[PDB]
C-alpha cells in the first residue's frame, strides 16, 4: 500500500533513553551526612522496563535534584562524593574522607540547576545481568534462611555520600532525588514482563496467597466486555 | 516435528579475543559429549510441571561430572530431548521451554527482606530428579506462563508428536563459569492442557529427559570439590 | 568575551533531553564485550512472537484453565464458541500477551494482527470451525449467518493442528489510540461450523489454545508510562 | 507603477507564529498537584484566528510562566509532566506517577526564566480539524441531550500535570500560564470568521435571543457616518 | 450559466501512497454513480432556506445506500444540481453553497456546557427531506452569511438562470471514512432576495435537488448497519 | 571554558521570538500527510474573494434585508440611492466582508479595491445607474452633477446582471492606517441615471446586492490584535 | 548577542573535570628542564 509510518521510535535506545527516578536520599544535618547504596531496583517503573531483558550493557547519566522539606532553595554548598567498593566511607561531616583526592566529587549549591554527570559501563563482567541463578560462594547453602541466592557480585558499584560543606551544623532537612538515564544501550535475552506486584528490592518474591490474574475477569466467554 | 536451534546459534568453543583466563583447557569431547538419560516422571491428571537446573543435573554423573567437579571453570552447549508417548485415543499438551537464568522466587507476603521467605538449596538446585511447580501459572517466579513462548520452546501435542528437541548454545555474561555455583539455564515441562483418556486405556504415562553436552570445555584444574 | 544572551528554556531539566554531561573517570577503559546470543535491537522484534491469550478470563477459570477454550459435541447446530475484542491495549485476553504489554507502553498503534488457534484433542476427534473478524459498526453478531459476512476462515482439524486468522487493519485513520468510540477495530468470533465428532471410548471434551501476535506492518507511536505497575512505598 | 510594497507579512506562517495565551492552571499546594486538560479553544483571541480554516497541521512550542498570588518569585522546584492518553494520572504529590520513567518532564525553579519546549504534530489523522460534523460512535444519538456531536476524537492529546517537588506541603498558591506558538503551519478550507460571541469551549453555540449585527447601525442609507 | 469545480479539483479514487487500510475496495461505478432526484421544496414569500448533509441524504436510497450501510469505509466525490424556474415576470435570488464540515450550533444562552442546549439527531442529520434554517443570517452556526461566498457556490437569479451545478471532490483529513457517522459536507440553499410576483402569476414555485456520487469507493465489508 | 558576557535582552520571553526549543519526544515520526484540496498559502488569497457588504446597516433592516439595496421607480429625477465610505477597516458596511475582517488584523493597508453590484428584478424591468467614487476633500456630493466629476461608471441592466466599480487607490502616502483625518479614501455613491421602468403586472420594487473585494496590488502591514472579540471569563 | 540557554550541570565543580582556567602570570617562562634519571611514566612500571 506504500506504507510510510515510521518505526524508529521502537528501538531499544529510544525506549531506554529517558531519565527516571532511581533514588531518594534524606539528610538531617541536625550525623551531618547521608549515604545511599547505589542500586536501581528500588522503584518499579524503571525496574519493570529493565527486567524485560536478561543482559544489559550501557552508559548512564545521573542527575541530582535536591530540595528541603518545605521546598525552599536557600543558598548552601553541598558535596556529592562517589565512594567505589573498598574505599573508606565518610564518618562525620568533617572527617578525612571528604578531602577527596582520588575519589570524584561535585560541589553544588542548592540554588543551582540540578547536577548532572556521566558514568561509564563499570562491571567486571561483560554486561549487567538482573537475573543470576546461583550463589557467589562454595559452601553449604542452608535450606531455611537462604539469602545470597541472587547476589550477582558483578553488579556491586559502591555508594554515594552527600554532605553540607559548612563550619558546623546547618539545621537543614534535605532530600535529594537521583534520576538515571541510559545511553548507548545493548540488550540480550528478552523475558516475560512481570505481572505480579513487587515485594522486595533484591528478590523476585511474590504473594502466593494473593495472585493477580493477568487479564481482568468478564462475565462470560461469549461476551466482549472485558 | 522439527528441531529448535535456540536463538539460531550453534554451540562452540570459546574463541580467541573472547577468553580471559590464561591456561590450556581440557576437551574430553567423546566421554562428555554423549546422551544421558534421567529417571522419568509420572504424568498424572493434576500434575503441575517439573524443572531441571542444567549445569547441575549432570554434575554428579559420569566423566562429565568428574570433570565438572575437578575443574573450576566450565563452558558448553547442550542438546535437550524430552519424550512422552500415548495412544491415539489420549489427549493433552505439554510446553517444554528453556529459561536462561531461571531464578526461583520465594512465595510469601513479607515486605522486609530480613525475614522474607527464600527457597532452600535443593529447591533452587534440584539435581537429577528435578522439582515440581507450586504455581505453574506465574512460572514460580512472578512472571506469566503465557509469555514463556519468548523463550526457545516446543510443544508435545499427543495427537501430533511425542518428542521435543532443543539445541542451545552457551549463554552467559562471562566466557567461563563455575558449574557448582551457577546454573546457566533451566528446563521446564508443564502440562497446560490436562491429560485425558477413557477406561481401558493405559494410565501410566511417563515423561523422560535425555541430554547431550556439546562442545565441553573445562579449566582451572585442582582438587575435586562438589559443594 | 563573546556577547550573548540567555533564552527561555534556560536552567531546565528535561527528562528526555539529548545533551552531554561531564565524565567522572577520565582515561577509563571498560571491560571488553563478548558475544552473547539473543541480541535485541527493537521491541518490534518481540511484538511478532506468538503468545497465549487469556480468552477464558472469567471468574470460574483460575490458573492454567484461563488459557483453554473448551470444545465438545453440540446438538443445536451453528452454535457460538467464543468471542473477544481485537484491541491489544484494551483490558481482556490481550492483557496476557507480549504484544499487548508492549502496546500498553505507547499511545497509538497501527498495522495488522494475527491469531493462531491450536487444537488439542485425540487423534480420532475431528471437526470444523468458523473464525470470523468483523469490523466495527454494530454489536457482536448474533448468528453465524451474520458473522460469515465479514472476514473469516473455515478451519478443519487434521495432521496440522493449528490455523491462522489475520486481522487485516481496516481503519480510516493511519493510527488508532489504545483507549486514550472513534477507535476499537471490531470483534473476533469462533463458531461451530459442523460439529465435534468422536468414536466410542474417547473423551467428549477437548481444548483449543489461542496465540496472538503482530504483523510486518505493525508500528507504535508516542511512548508513555504503562498502567500495570503500582507504587505505595520505597522498597519494592 | 513599479510597485515595491512587500507581501511577505501576509503569509500563513507569519500570521500564526506568535505566542498566545492558551491555558491557566491554578495550584494550591495547601491535594498538592494540579492538572489541565490540553485544549486550546478556551481563549477567544487564538480561537478566532485558528477557526478561520477547517484543517490545520503544525508543530508547536509551549512556554510556561508560573507566578504566585502576590507575584513573588520565591525559589522552589516544580515538576511539569505531560501524561499522554491512557497513562495513569498522578494521584498525590508523592505518588508513583511522579517518578517519570517513560513520560516527559521538566524540573524548573520559580526563579528561572519561563520554561520552553517543542511539540510535534501528534494526531492519528493527517491534520487537526476544529469542525467535525458527526458522532464518534454507532448508536441511537438521542434527540434531547445530545452531546458527542462534535467530539473529533482525532484531537485528544492527554493532560498536563504540575506539582511542587518538596518533602511536604509548601503552602504556595501558584498560577501557571501556558502560551503556545504555531510553527511550520499548513491550512485548508478557509471559512467565515466568527461574528457572534463565544459561549462554550467545545461547541459553536450562540445566543439566538441576542444576535449581534455584523455592521454597526447608521441613521440612513444615504449618509456615511457608520 | 457555468459549472463550478470546487477548489479546481476533480474527484478521484484514493491512490497509492495515500491509503492506510489494506484490503481490496469495491467499485460498483454504474449503479452508484448516477443521478438521484429528491422531493422538492415549496419556495414561499418568507422561506428561510434549507440544507442537506450529504453522506446521509443518499444513505437509504438505492444500490449506493445498500453499499454504504453494508461497508464500513466510504469515499467519493459528488455533483450537485439545484433547479428552480419561474416566469419572466418573477424576481428573486437564491444562494446555493457547499460547506465542508457544516457543524450546526445550538441556539441558547447557557454558559455551562453540562446543561447547554444541543441540536437533536434529526436536525443534525436530516436525511432525504432536509431541514429549514432557524437563523439564516448567522448560517445557524454563529458565522455570517455574507462570507459564505468563500465556499464554492452559485446564484440562481430568476432573471438570469434556473440551474446551479457544483462539482466537488472528497474533502477529509483521512482517506476513508464512515458514511453513517460522519457527514463530509452540507449543501445550503437560501433566498437572500425574496420571491415576488403579481396577481395571475403562478404561486407554486418548487426547488429540486439532483445529485450524482462520482468515483465511489467502499471497504471493510461486514453485515448491514445503518445507525 | 570559553569566556563570554551576557547582554541586555537576557532572560526575556519575546512572544514573537524566532528560536529553537528542546524536543520532548526523540525519534518521533508523525502521521503521513495526505492531499487535501483548498490549501491556503496567504491571507491575500482570501482578500481577493468577493463578499457581501451590509450597506443597509440601519435600525429598520434586520436579518438578510441588511444586504439588499431597494430600487424602485422615481418621479423626481437624478435621485440618490446609496452612499458609503470606502475605508475597509472602518465601522460600517465593510465590517460584514472578509477583506474588512482581515484588514482589521493589520495596522496599514494599500492598493485598489473592487465593488460589484448585482441587480435582482424581473427580466422585464430595466434601468441605468451611476456609481461614483470621489476622493477625499469635501463632504459627500449633494447632486449627481457634482458626483459625476469624480471616478464613475454608468451601468445599464441587461443579460449580464452585475457591474464592477474599481476604486483606484489615489493617495499621497504609500500606506493608509485603519483609524489608528490624514486617511480615509473618499466616498462611493449610487444614483439613478435614468429610472426604473417596468411593464404592467410586474412588481415596482427590486433589489441590488453589493459585493466588495481587494485587488492585485493590495497589501497589508503590521499585524495586530483585532477589535472584534471580547473576553469576560475563561470558558468561551 | 548569540542566543543560548544554560543546561543542567551548570555551576558545578567536578573534582575530576578537564577544563581550562585563567593564568595568573602572563608571559611567564619557567625554569628550564634538566635530565634526571629514574623517570616514571606509569604505576605499572612499579607494580612489576
Amino acid at each position: 500500500v506504500v506504507n510510510r509510518n515510521g518505526v524508529l521510535e521502537t528501538t531499544i535506545n529510544h525506549f531506554f533513553s529517558r531519565s527516571g527516578l532511581v533514588g531518594v536520599v534524606n539528610l538531617t544535618d541536625g550525623t551531618g551526612y547521608a549515604t545511599w547504596d547505589i542500586d536501581i531496583m528500588g522503584f518499579v517503573q524503571l525496574r519493570r522496563k529493565c527486567e524485560m531483558f536478561t543482559y544489559m550493557r550501557f552508559n548512564a547519566e545521573f542527575t541530582f535534584v535536591t530540595t528541603t522539606k518545605n521546598g525552599e532553595a536557600r543558598p548552601y554548598m553541598l558535596q556529592y562524593m562517589y565512594v567505589p567498593p573498598g574505599a573508606p566511607k565518610p564518618t562525620g561531616r568533617d572527617a578525612f574522607q571528604w578531602q577527596t583526592a582520588t575519589n570524584p566529587s561535585v560541589f553544588v549549591k542548592l540554588t543551582d540547576p540540578p547536577a548532572q554527570v556521566s558514568v561509564p559501563f563499570m562491571s567486571p563482567a561483560s554486561a549487567y545481568q538482573w537475573f543470576y541463578d546461583g550463589y557467589p560462594t562454595f559452601g553449604q547453602h542452608p535450606e531455611t534462611s537462604n539469602t545470597t541466592y541472587g547476589l550477582c557480585p558483578n553488579n556491586m558499584m559502591g555508594t554515594f555520600a552527600v554532605r553540607v560543606v559548612s563550619r558546623e551544623a546547618s539545621q537543614l532537612k534535605l532530600q535529594t532525588r537521583v534520576y538515571m538515564k541510559l545511553k548507548h544501550v545493548r540488550a540480550w535475552v528478552p523475558r516475560p514482563i512481570r505481572s505480579q506486584p513487587y515485594l522486595l528490592k533484591n528478590f523476585p518474591n511474590y504473594d502466593s496467597s494473593k495472585i493477580t490474574n493477568s487479564a481482568r475477569d468478564r462475565s462470560s466467554i461469549k461476551q466482549a466486555n472485558m | 516435528a522439527n528441531i529448535v536451534l535456540a536463538y539460531g546459534e550453534w554451540p562452540e568453543y570459546c574463541p580467541d579475543t573472547d577468553a580471559t583466563a590464561v591456561d590450556k583447557p581440557t576437551r574430553p569431547d567423546v566421554s562428555v559429549n554423549r546422551f544421558y538419560t534421567l529417571d522419568s516422571k509420572m504424568w498424572q491428571e493434576n500434575s503441575t510441571g517439573w524443572y531441571w537446573k542444567f549445569p547441575d543435573v549432570l554434575n554428579k554423573t559420569g566423566v562429565f561430572g568428574q570433570n565438572a567437579q575437578f575443574h573450576y571453570l566450565y563452558r558448553s552447549g547442550f542438546c535437550l530431548h524430552v519424550q512422552c508417548n500415548a495412544s491415539k485415543f489420549h489427549q493433552g499438551a505439554l510446553l517444554v521451554a528453556v529459561i536462561p537464568e531461571f531464578v526461583i522466587a520465594g512465595r510469601g507476603s513479607n515486605t522486609k527482606p530480613n525475614e522474607a521467605p527464600h527457597p532452600g538449596f535443593t529447591t533452587t538446585f534440584p539435581g537429577t530428579t528435578g522439582a515440581t511447580f507450586h504455581d505453574p501459572y506465574v512460572l514460580d517466579s512472578g512472571v506469566p506462563l503465557s509469555q514463556a513462548l519468548i523463550y526457545p520452546h516446543q510443544w508435545i501435542n499427543l495427537r501430533t508428536n511425542n518428542c521435543a528437541t532443543v539445541i542451545v548454545p552457551y549463554i552467559n555474561a562471562v566466557p567461563f563459569d563455575s558449574a557448582i555455583n551457577h546454573s546457566n539455564f533451566g528446563l521446564i515441562v508443564i502440562p497446560v492442557s490436562p491429560l485425558k483418556y477413557s477406561s481401558g486405556a493405559t494410565t501410566a504415562i511417563p515423561i523422560t529427559i535425555t541430554i547431550a553436552p556439546l562442545n565441553s570445555e573445562f579449566g582451572g584444574l585442582r582438587q575435586a570439590v562438589s559443594q | 568575551g563573546i556577547p550573548a544572551e540567555l533564552r527561555p528554556g534556560t536552567n531546565q531539566f528535561l527528562t528526555t533531553d539529548d545533551d552531554t554531561a561531564a565524565p567522572i573517570l577520565p582515561g577509563f577503559t571498560p571491560t571488553p564485550t563478548i558475544h552473547i546470543p539473543g541480541e535485541v535491537h527493537s521491541l518490534l522484534e518481540l511484538c511478532r512472537v506468538e503468545t497465549i491469550l487469556e480468552v477464558n478470563n472469567t471468574t470460574e477459570a483460575t490458573g492454567l484453565t484461563r488459557l483453554l477454550i473448551p470444545v465438545s459435541s453440540q446438538n443445536k447446530a451453528d452454535e457460538l464458541c467464543a468471542a473477544f475484542m481485537v484491541d491489544p491495549g484494551r483490558i481482556g485476553p490481550w492483557q496476557s500477551t507480549l504484544v499487548g504489554q508492549i502496546c500498553r507502553y505507547y499511545t497509538q498503534w497501527s498495522g495488522s494482527l494475527k491469531v493462531t488457534f491450536m487444537f488439542t484433542g485425540s487423534f480420532m476427534a475431528t471437526g470444523k470451525m468458523l473464525v470470523a473478524y468483523s469490523p466495527p459498526g454494530s454489536a457482536q453478531p448474533a448468528n453465524r449467518e451474520t458473522a460469515m459476512l465479514g472476514t473469516h476462515v473455515i478451519w478443519d482439524f487434521g495432521l496440522q493442528s493449528s490455523v491462522s486468522l489475520v486481522i487485516p487493519w481496516i481503519s480510516n485513520t493511519h493510527f488508532r489510540t489504545a483507549k486514550t468510540d472513534y477507535y476499537t477495530a471490531g470483534v473476533v468470533t469462533l463458531w461451530y461450523q459442523t460439529n465435534y465428532v468422536v468414536p466410542p471410548e474417547t473423551p467428549g471434551e477437548a481444548y483449543i489454545i489461542a496465540m496472538g501476535a503482530a504483523q510486518d506492518n505493525f508500528t507504535l507511536k508516542i511512548c508513555k508510562d504503562t498502567d500495570e505497575v503500582t507504587q505505595q512505598a520505597v522498597l519494592q
